RNA sequence: UUAGAUACCCUGGUAGUCCAUGCCGUAAACGAUGAGUGUUCGCCCUUGGUCUACGCAGAUCAGGGGCUCAGCUAACGCGUGAA
RNA sequence: GGGGGGGGCAAGUGUUCUUCGGAAUGACUGGGCGUAAAGGGCACGUAGGCGGUGAAUCGGGUUGAAAGUGAAAGUCGCCAAAA
């Protein structure tokens, strides 16, 4: 059905490419005769043609992960404006985890307008055995310092919240974890991003020679 | 631990970074030597032909483009050999790895070699 | 100790003795056994890789050790350089994933032994091959009967016997070569080579067909001597070869025949009749038994030396000096037609 | 080789010195610099081998210019071949301009089509193959955002955020003899490779 | 990740869905060639010295200088006869550009 | 001059500025950037040395000054570092 | 503040005092000092720290092994009884 569609689309749009280069390449002569069909058709093409990516909003573009929310109030001062800013985490439970940032007029609206775009630029994690990380790492953005390390099996999760709830639905079960320096959101976020993806799982390490054991 | 040493890795550190691939450096030394070797048959370099044996001083080390932080200590301090199992954990990978570097009295060892031998001596050097 | 060098996924096992001109011991070949059949079933390693020195690729086969390792009379010292040699190419021919190999040196005698059954062969403009083992009294060995039986027509039975140079276009335009690079840029495809995370042959053999086949432009590499082989080598048994070249010590092309002639003459009688005990058989049997075929041959030509003389080239070529020792007292002439079946025997 | 002896007729790998990259140059000669020929031709392998591939699954590739030297050489090309629309090769004439490969979807209705072109297509292009200097950046961040390969002529004058984000660099260096010949080799790609 | 192993993880891991230059991305590699330090040498045609100072005096000479380096394994001064040949070459070829 | 004027505006005008020797010992004593050593993509300059010159510069040192690849920085920005 | 209702704990609850953690908020583990607090006006030089190479020797530091001691209680592992 997806298909379906899609190369239905393609019919609409195809008889769009022809109908509005048989009049483009009809420059020569009087003008209204062909311009008022171009506006029609061009304003039927417009409709049509941006229901593709319409489409990523509700049912495909969306896949069954669970996804998690911040969201502040930024502010303008024409008057005393007022908006609001919202992100979003993806995350499927494997390690795919993902976010999105993004802004609307209202909670509830800037929330939707990210529900829909969390799930784009997807980088995907490394879950060592299924409960937690290769090995212990620093990683620090621009003033925000993040340390992992590894725990067996039956501690826990041992971190703070922004942390926690993308440890938790990225797979994680045994890790702890210490962000220290800005005790910021945004920050904390895209700190997880770049430290999780520093992680050079024994896969990498063989990145010269010799089979790394795992001790037994 | 001298800085020329620490000068050596660092050297090492940037022009791998840098992106070049062939470096010469005037100050030579036999601790150096031995770590160089011992960074290589690691895994970490690719040539390290040293040049002058005496009174001159000069090595030519072409390289791979591994990680290689390896910072050079300089304020010395006892390792005996039953202490590395919890001292190698301050390194970078607290866990997985990287190799301290121990000085013996019977060869310039790594933390795996001397751990084997039950040997001990000096921290020198990390690994990441 | 074998130089292996582990890139990200082509490890390259490098035995080497550059004391030894990179000849072959029974402990080099065991410890490539080892290391292959633990490489073999393994998901870390995607192919396997063969070099050798700065110098050349393979060189001889320590028959100089064997023949002092035999002089004393032990059955299995001998027996077991052989087995682990053949049932080594056995190997190297059955292996799971792919094999590259690299020529540049004087590649000789168990040479190109090593490296053909597999995937892929480089060679370079100062590559050299040819086997002189009928010169030593010994046989083309463990599957040369198989990589020079499998040939143009009658030109296996030109290569093993006489034992002539196989170079570079040789070898591209002959198909020996699959394909063919310059010196100071084969590094150049060798880290392209190891730096690829893939996994089918027919992939890599286009990265590296990128820097493979490009030149097959040779004008008096092999421009006759099909036709001028077709003649003589074509014929059944190595007297009567060579009593029709005989015939050819020839008026307008014996600048050719009379240099062949004396290229086979460097070489013993009854091994003369051995390689066509290879070749003429071989031309037509797979390789594992095209190798206990030279096995057999083999382990019964060093003990039960009865006509040719196995050791008198270990003692001249090496030890004394490249002179045509005396392998031959019942020259061609006289060499008993169950001479080569006399070596022949545990056929059973 | 004797493509060798022809690329270096082709006064190509000859070009002045505005370099971030050496691991291509022969040496130089003070008013130009000699790039190696064969790493040329090994990467026009490369690159045309890919294309010659992404062939087997016919993907739109739609190439890009806009120093119209080249504009004949291209033109005999892109219509009837590769994408085959001379209608779109017609976009390509007067494109690379707007809101690009990424809000391709945009509305751009508004035409008061006085003089003017105002193609607006809208397809994934899953390659793209530029040839000019510096006009087109908008394609080659855009690309490599959307992660789109791309293949493109790179010069010594070629900043890092574009050197190091274009996979498949063509290092050909147009110099003295200026525009020649060169899209008639992926000509020959694509068109009887197509079976 | 590099632009073509980060896809490869990425579709592996199972991330998005494949793109359809990937079997062809991975069958023609990019041209990486050995890592080399700066220094771009500067290379020199071995006869320098002269041309500069002819073309001076009056392309072919930018070449000829081989043809008068081969004997100049044992050359002296041998510039002026050089130049001579230069003015015989000349001599004719003007002959026959102003018979033309 | 102003509501008023210790002021700014005008005209006078000593101490002070200057020299001799002494005393203080402080300035936004401000590249608001301690001192030193090694490694670092270039281009533009430029003060004074050196080598090489054959139409003209090319090279090499010490400095002083911009512009930058990268690197870093909360932000500006520096990059003779704030790498 | 009063009436009702509900959460958290439970023979205990709550306030204050008291000390650590959070507190990387004295940063050895675990900081900074251009514009945010913080580079001295500048140097000299005393201790003091730290600081080239290769060859030799000694064996103080270093390091390998043994015994003595490092009270018992305590922390901790196990074990068992005890509730």
């Amino acid at each position: 059905e997806r298909d379906d569609i899609l190369l239905e689309k393609l019919n609409a749009i195809d008889k769009k490419l022809e109908i509005k280069l048989s009049e483009l390449d009809h420059t020569f002569g009087k003008k209204g005769k062909r311009l008022e069909e171009e506006i029609r058709e061009l304003a039927e093409d417009r409709n049509a043609l941006t229901e593709k990516k319409r489409q990523p909003l509700y049912r495909k573009g969306y896949d069954v992960h669970v996804i998690d929310v911040k969201k502040v109030c930024k502010v303008t001062k024409g008057g005393r404006v007022e908006r609001y800013t919202a992100l979003m985490v993806c995350g499927n439970y494997e390690g795919i985890i993902g976010y999105a940032k993004a802004k609307a007029e209202t909670g509830q609206s800037a929330m939707q307008k990210a529900y829909e775009k969390c799930f784009q630029n997807l980088h995907y994690v490394e879950r060592h055995e299924e409960h937690t990380i290769a090995h212990a790492i620093q990683t620090s953005y621009k003033k925000t310092k993040l340390y992992l390390w590894p725990a067996p099996t039956t501690t826990g999760m041992k971190a703070g919240r922004v942390v926690k709830t993308i440890l938790l639905l990225a797979g994680f079960k045994n890790i702890k974890s210490k962000v220290i320096g800005s005790r910021n959101s945004y920050n904390t976020v895209k700190a997880v991003l770049k430290a999780l993806n520093a992680v050079e799982t024994p896969k990498d390490v063989q990145e010269k020679f010799g089979r790394t054991v795992v001790e037994k | 631990g001298r800085r020329i040493l620490n000068d050596a890795l660092r050297t090492i550190v940037n022009a791998e970074r840098r992106g070049k691939a062939s470096v010469e450096l005037k100050p030579i030394s036999t601790v150096m030597s031995s770590f160089l070797r011992i960074m290589k048959e690691k895994g970490y370099i690719k040539n390290f032909q040293v040049y002058d044996p005496h009174r001159v001083g000069r090595i030519t080390v072409d390289l791979q483009g591994r990680v290689n932080d390896c910072k050079a200590l300089t304020y010395r301090q006892d390792v005996r050999a039953k202490e590395i199992e919890k001292y190698t954990e301050r390194t970078l990978p607290t866990r997985q790895w990287g190799y301290v570097v121990i000085t013996t009295p019977d060869g310039i060892l790594d933390h795996e070699e001397a751990i084997k031998r039950n040997v001990g001596g000096q921290v020198l050097g990390f690994f990441y | 100790q074998v130089l292996v060098e582990g890139k990200a996924k082509s490890r390259a096992a490098i035995l080497n003795n550059p004391s030894s001109l990179n000849a072959l011991s029974a402990p080099m070949v065991g410890r490539l056994k080892r290391l292959y059949e633990s490489w073999e079933e393994n998901p870390a390693i995607s192919f396997v890789l063969m070099k050798g020195s700065g110098k050349t690729f393979c060189s001889g086969a320590d028959v100089l050790s064997l023949y002092h390792s035999i002089n004393e009379g032990n059955t299995e010292e001998s027996k077991l350089f052989f087995e682990n040699l053949y049932k080594f190419v056995y190997l190297q021919g059955t292996y799971l994933k792919p094999n590259i190999a690299i020529m540049d040196g004087v590649t000789m005698g168990c040479g190109g032994g090593i490296s053909l059954p597999g995937m892929f062969r480089v060679a370079t403009d100062k590559t050299v091959l040819a086997h002189p083992e009928v010169q030593i009294g010994f046989h083309p060995d463990a599957g040369a009967s198989y990589y020079l039986s499998r040939l143009p027509g009658y030109l296996g039975e030109y290569l093993a016997l006489t034992g002539q140079k196989l170079n570079g276009v040789e070898m591209i335009a002959c198909g020996l070569a699959t394909h063919y690079c310059l010196n100071a840029r084969l590094p150049l495809i060798e880290e392209r080579i190891g730096k690829l995370l893939t996994d089918d042959p027919a992939v890599i053999e286009d990265s590296l067909a990128q820097y493979g086949d490009l030149v097959y432009p040779d004008s008096s590499s092999v421009l006759h001597k099909i036709e001028l082989i077709d003649k003589y080598f074509g014929l059944d048994t190595v007297e009567e070869i060579i009593e029709a070249m005989e015939n050819e010590a020839a008026n307008s092309c014996n600048e050719w025949c009379k240099k062949t002639l004396k290229q086979i003459k460097e070489a013993s009688p009854l091994s003369l009749k051995i390689t066509l005990q290879s070749i003429r058989e071989g031309r037509f049997q797979t390789l594992d038994q095209c190798l206990t075929h030279e096995y057999r041959i083999s382990i019964c030509g060093v003990s039960k030396v009865v006509s040719g003389d196995f050791c008198e080239g270990i003692r001249a070529r090496l030890v004394d000096k490249d002179f045509a020792p005396k392998w031959d007292p019942p020259r061609l002439e006289d060499v008993s037609k169950d001479m080569v079946d006399c070596y022949f025997t545990p056929a059973s | 080789v004797i493509q060798k002896l022809l690329n270096t007729g082709a006064h190509l790998g000859r070009r002045a010195a505005e370099h971030h990259f050496k691991q291509y140059a022969y040496g130089t000669r003070n008013g130009m610099t000699i790039i190696d020929s064969d790493k040329t031709l090994i990467c026009l392998r490369s690159a045309a081998h890919f294309v010659a591939n992404l062939a087997h699954m016919r993907g739109n590739i739609f190439f890009v210019n806009t120093n119209p030297l080249f504009d004949e050489i291209i033109e005999l090309t892109s219509r009837r071949i590769q994408g085959d629309s001379y209608n779109h090769n017609r976009a390509m004439n007067l494109w690379k301009m707007g809101g690009f490969l990424t809000n391709s979807y945009s509305p751009k209705k508004f035409r008061s089509r006085h003089k003017k072109l105002c193609f607006g297509p809208t397809t994934m292009p899953d390659c793209v193959v530029v040839f000019d200097s510096e006009r087109k950046s908008s394609v080659i961040l855009e690309a490599s955002k959307l992660q789109i390969p791309v293949v493109a002529i790179v010069d010594p004058n070629v900043p890092l955020e574009f050197f190091e984000k274009i996979t498949y660099p063509v290092p050909a260096r147009d110099s003295v003899k200026f525009v020649y010949l060169f899209c008639n080799v992926i000509t020959k790609c694509f068109v009887a490779e197509q079976m | 990740g590099d632009l073509l192993s980060k896809t490869r993880r990425l579709v592996g891991g199972l991330a998005t869905r494949e793109p359809v230059w990937l079997k062809a991305m991975e069958a023609s590699p990019p041209p990486v060639f050995p890592r080399s330090n700066g220094k771009i040498q500067k290379i020199v045609l071995p006869e320098d010295p002269y041309v500069r100072k002819f073309a001076n005096k009056h392309r072919v000479y930018g070449c000829r200088v081989l043809e008068l380096k081969e004997h100049g394994i044992s050359e002296g001064d041998a510039m002026s006869v050089a130049n001579m040949e230069y003015l015989s070459e000349r001599k004719e070829m003007k002959k026959a550009y102003k018979r033309l």
